[PDB]
């Protein structure tokens, strides 16, 4: 197979500033007729693929005129001359010259914006879950950027370990924040062992950590 | 202009059709692509135009077990899986070169293929707004989706009314062996009296659907 | 000598 090696595999770039992506093949694209068989591609989050560039250097229709596509036979750049908040995305290279058909491994593009501190909200757990043995507490910290955060788990004061787990979404395409939620699930029984729950968050936009708390049937 | 239908078991089959309409499809060379979830996309096959042979090329990790094939009559294109393996889940999409290039756009909605073998439909426990959830006028509020297999679940808010500012979480994987997300909404405060929020939970690999309504606290 | 589509290019 042709392997399409693309580089880098991250890339922070500042709004309003340049951004250069590196698609490399083993084998020259480079077809009897002059064309370069490369496409590039983007994938917003949540999206299909949208055709930026075809065979080379031409740009697909719709694409705004800040991306451009160069280079011959085994060596490609996409160049995004001004990045926006909308080109937030991973982007793919893809070879057609020969069967199978392969991709880069993707280029993350993230957007870096203004640092935002997240607004952080809790959920007790449900009556409804209660009842049935279990207790789920939910930290969310919205709408944040950079996506780095601190989100520990304090019971009564005492720090937790072992009993929680994080995801976060991807970037936004239009304001450029993360959310981050941050699940504590304890058994019903242990979860009456105690009366303060809270999450305490750490983040750039955060001159002191924020504390999110509760009181077990409050 | 394409439009994917048809598309679930170990060892079973399933037919995607893929009709086409913008352009010529008889002239058309035709790739079929997928992309699992978490990963990059994957070229699945090919197919020429039957006036430059009709022939097909396939992957390798499908070779022998998927069958691509044209009809011109209906301008659809065809991928007929065979013996399906969990690993073949994926979005799959049908694809052209020449007519793609010359229209621009996407690859389309794609169709979601899930292979499914073990079952739990999910729990559906409200994310109640309160005073804890409530900052400079807006209130959070959404629904836990926990305890499922396999992925995924699909979170819509009031029969998909509501979209604006939710977020529903990428799925954890629990000690168990079983998925959990969240799905959360901003509102304003102002409204949790006299709005209705449901969340409306759809886990298709189970046949399952649940709506929760969201009461405030 | 691969085996693309030598009329993949629209102009």
């Amino acid at each position: 197979d042709i392997v399409m090696t693309q580089s880098p595999l991250s890339l922070p770039v500042t709004p309003g500033e340049p951004a250069s992506i590196s698609c490399r093949s083993r084998q020259s694209l480079l077809y009897s007729n002059g064309d370069n068989y490369l496409d590039w591609y983007l994938q917003k989050p949540g999206q299909s693929p949208q055709l930026l560039i075809y065979l080379g250097s031409n740009r697909a229709p719709g694409v705004p005129d800040r991306f451009s596509g160069s280079g011959s036979g085994t060596d490609f750049t996409l160049k995004i001359s001004r990045v926006e908040a909308e080109d937030v995305g991973v982007y793919y290279c893809m070879q057609t010259l020969q069967t199978p058909h392969t991709f880069g491994q993707g280029t993350k593009l993230e957007i870096k914006r203004t640092v935002a501190a997240p607004s952080v909200f809790i959920f007790p757990p449900s009556d409804e879950q209660l009842k049935s043995g279990t207790a789920s507490v939910v930290c969310l910290l919205n709408n944040f950027y950079p996506r780095e955060a601190k989100v520990q788990w304090k019971v009564d004061n005492a720090l937790q370990s072992g009993n929680s787990q994080e995801s976060v979404t991807e970037q936004d395409s239009k304001d450029s924040t993360y959310s981050l939620s941050s699940t504590l699930t304890l058994s019903k029984a242990d979860y009456e062992k105690h009366k303060v729950y809270a999450c305490e968050v750490t983040h750039q936009g955060l001159s002191s950590p924020v504390t999110k708390s509760f009181n077990r049937g409050e | 202009q394409l439009v994917k239908s048809g598309g679930v078991k170990p060892g079973g089959s399933l037919r995607l059709s893929c009709a086409v309409s913008g352009f010529t499809f008889t002239d058309a060379w035709m790739s079929w692509v997928r992309q699992a979830p978490g990963k990059g996309p994957e070229w699945v096959g090919r197919i020429k135009s039957n006036p430059d042979g009709g022939t097909t090329d396939y992957a390798a990790p499908v070779r022998g077990r998927f069958t691509i094939s044209r009809d011109d009559s209906k301008n659809t294109l065809y991928l007929q899986m065979n013996n399906l393996k969990t690993e073949d889940t994926a979005v799959y999409y049908c694809i052209t070169d020449r007519d793609f290039y010359r229209s621009g756009g996407s690859w389309g909605q794609g169709t979601l293929v899930t292979v499914v073998s073990r079952r739990l439909p999910p729990s559906v426990f409200p994310l109640a707004p309160s005073s804890k959830s409530t900052s400079g006028g807006t209130a959070a509020l959404g629904c836990l989706v926990k305890d499922y297999f396999p992925e995924p679940v699909t979170v819509s808010w009031n029969s998909g009314a509501l979209t604006s500012g939710v977020h529903t979480f990428p799925a954890v994987l629990q000690s168990s062996g079983l998925y959990s997300l969240s799905s959360v909404v901003t509102v304003p405060s102002s409204s949790l009296g006299t709005q209705t929020y449901i969340c409306n939970v759809n886990h298709k690999p189970s046949n399952t659907k649940v709506d929760k309504k969201v009461e405030p606290k | 000598n691969p085996n693309a589509n030598p009329n993949a290019n629209p102009n």
